[PDB]
């Protein structure tokens, strides 16, 4: 439906794992888009595997809380994404809030929009891969939603193996850390875990250095987990003896200013045992939600 | 798990927008079932060669299917379709897809046509890659049986892609029935056993409602080592597969 004379770039948003991004105007309709731009290589391994998969995903993916594709438009030479225009992602969000702190209604409202975009993407056996705060984008009227699927992929039933290389460190759970040869959807429910709490101390929860700093600082903080409370542990790939046995912290200290609650839910989304960790879906329906409001930013 | 059930409705109802048209061939000028058995035989080959996944076989051909369902293709430009169809499946399904070089060395056709076609592919399917297989079926059904067999799994995964070569008659079924077809032919031919209750709750399908594809899939494995394309039965001899093509097929069913 689109061609590019139609579009007058704005501003420039920045550069992803890939394209770039711009804000744009439709000069004939005035709508504010954003532009994913993408680059062929015509020479000469043609379109990536992460356009074919985040385009042929997000086509299927209709939600309120999943950034929504408006058209894409072909060149020889370039692939634009059309995309409804956010004015702000979640990283910059915090940051601007560094100060005072995110709101605990709002926190609760935009943990409770996440999850509704991740359960539809389960439900569709999409997995994201790469939940983090800059590819949480929101809007002025109190929404946020899922966006960049270019790491995401369809899933099967049962999973096999997928990429290894997988989630942003810091909000990567620990059966990818440890190697597992399989891994499903409790990987995006342990990055919302990271982000939750991220949300609340105004910190990320795990920001390691390395893949063996990261573990560790999952560790100090859950303890170490033995075959009691992640039966298979020990049997995993990337999975020592040597490694030192930490205790639990009290989560009133992990995430001091939150209820009952609030704890509850972050534990449950903080499971080791992927099998036993909570699916978007049912935590939707935890009590922390029961008075679940939409604030404006 | 959960999503189990959500993925199997959602699948059952992508099924029905991923399907290419029954009739198309016959409006194909200068391309028939015979050159596609070939062309999806030698997609096989590749497979195999490339050790990759047979879900990538399935969504190649399924690309495939619908892309010959709305354009006319000259015979020998067909196979340059079936390697960009591979190549697209491959980017979509594999952790390690080939490169583009590898596609072009195992076709001749220039790189440059190659990555021609891939765009030309993704613009004919409107990017709309995620299709539901014979394969993401079986995998679901599999979960099922009581107790799990090693053959049971690879005959039916053999079975499902015997239905692959064929577009007469196996393009009229969907890829959820066939599925379901090859599942109990698989299970009656090792273990004397019968369609899962548990399937006819999850599916809806009986004995009955499969017996049409059935019938015709209990036809080509009876009629398999004759086909002239063998390229399966092949591949399904390797122990990778338990060597289950070798197996004798059941003579009659008693339904
Ligand atoms: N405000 C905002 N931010 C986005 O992404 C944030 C990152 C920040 C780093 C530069 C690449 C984009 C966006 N990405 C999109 C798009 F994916 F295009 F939808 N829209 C966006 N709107």
């Amino acid at each position: 439906p689109g061609s590019m004379e139609n579009f007058q770039k704005v501003e420039k948003i920045g550069e992803g794992t890939y394209g770039v991004v711009y804000k744009a105007r439709n000069k004939l309709t005035g709508e504010v888009v954003a532009l994913k731009k993408i680059r062929l290589d015509t020479e000469t391994e043609g379109v990536p595997s992460t356009a074919i998969r985040e385009i042929s995903l997000l086509k299927e993916l209709n939600h309120p809380n999943i950034v929504k594709l408006l058209d894409v438009i072909h060149t020889e030479n370039k692939l634009y994404l059309v995309f409804e225009f956010l004015h702000q992602d979640l990283k910059k969000f915090m940051d601007a809030s560094a100060l005072t702190g995110i709101p605990l209604p709002l926190i609760k409202s935009y943990l409770f929009q996440l999850l509704q975009g991740l359960a539809f993407c389960h439900s569709h056996r999409v997995l994201h891969r790469d939940l983090k705060p800059q590819n949480l984008l929101i809007n002025t009227e109190g929404a946020i939603k899922l966006a960049d699927f270019g790491l995401a992929r369809a899933f099967g039933v049962p999973v096999r193996t997928y990429t290894h290389e997988v989630v942003t460190l810091w909000y990567r759970a620990p059966e990818i850390l440890l190697g597992c040869k399989y891994y499903s959807t409790a990987v995006d429910i342990w990055s919302l875990g990271c982000i939750f709490a991220e949300m609340v101390t105004r910190r990320a929860l795990f920001p390691g250095d390395s893949e063996i700093d990261q573990l560790f600082r999952i560790f100090r903080t859950l303890g170490t987990p033995d075959e009691v409370v992640w039966p298979g542990v020990t049997s995993m790939p990337d999975y020592k003896p040597s490694f030192p046995k930490w205790a639990r912290q009290d989560f009133s200290k992990v995430v001091p200013p939150l209820d009952e609650d609030g704890r509850s839910l972050l534990s449950q989304m903080l499971h080791y045992d992927p099998n036993k960790r909570i699916s978007a879906k049912a935590a939707l329906a935890h009590p922390f939600f029961q008075d679940v409001t939409k604030p404006v930013p | 798990p959960d999503y189990h059930e959500d993925i199997h409705t959602y699948l059952r109802e992508m099924e029905v927008k991923c399907k290419p048209k029954v009739g198309y061939m016959k409006k194909q000028p200068d391309i028939t079932n015979s050159m596609r058995a070939i062309l999806v035989d030698w997609l096989v080959e590749v497979g195999e060669e490339y050790k990759l996944q047979n879900e990538t076989l399935h969504l190649a051909v399924n690309y495939i299917d619908r892309f010959l369902s709305s354009m006319s293709v000259l015979r020998g430009k067909l196979q340059l379709v079936g390697t960009a169809a591979m190549l697209l499946a491959s980017k979509f399904e594999e952790i390690y897809p080939p490169e583009v070089a590898e596609f072009v060395y195992i076709t001749t056709y220039t790189k440059k046509q190659v990555l021609r076609m891939e765009h030309l592919v993704l613009k004919v399917l409107t990017f709309d890659l995620a299709a539901p297989t014979v394969n993401q079926f079986l995998t679901q059904y599999f979960l099922h049986q009581q107790p799990a067999n090693c053959k049971v799994e690879s005959l039916a995964m053999f079975l499902g892609e015997l239905s692959l070569i064929d577009a007469d008659p196996y393009l009229k079924y969907l890829p959820s029935v066939i599925a379901g077809a090859a599942f109990h032919l698989a299970l009656y031919t090792v273990t004397g056993q019968s369609w899962p209750e548990s399937l006819i709750r999850k599916t809806g399908y009986t004995l009955e409602s499969l017996k049409p594809c059935l019938m015709d899939l209990h036809q080509t494995y009876l009629k398999a080592p004759q086909h002239a394309q063998q390229s399966i039965r092949e591949k399904y001899k390797n122990s990778k597969y338990h060597g289950v093509s070798l197996l004798n097929p059941p003579e009659t069913l008693n339904l």
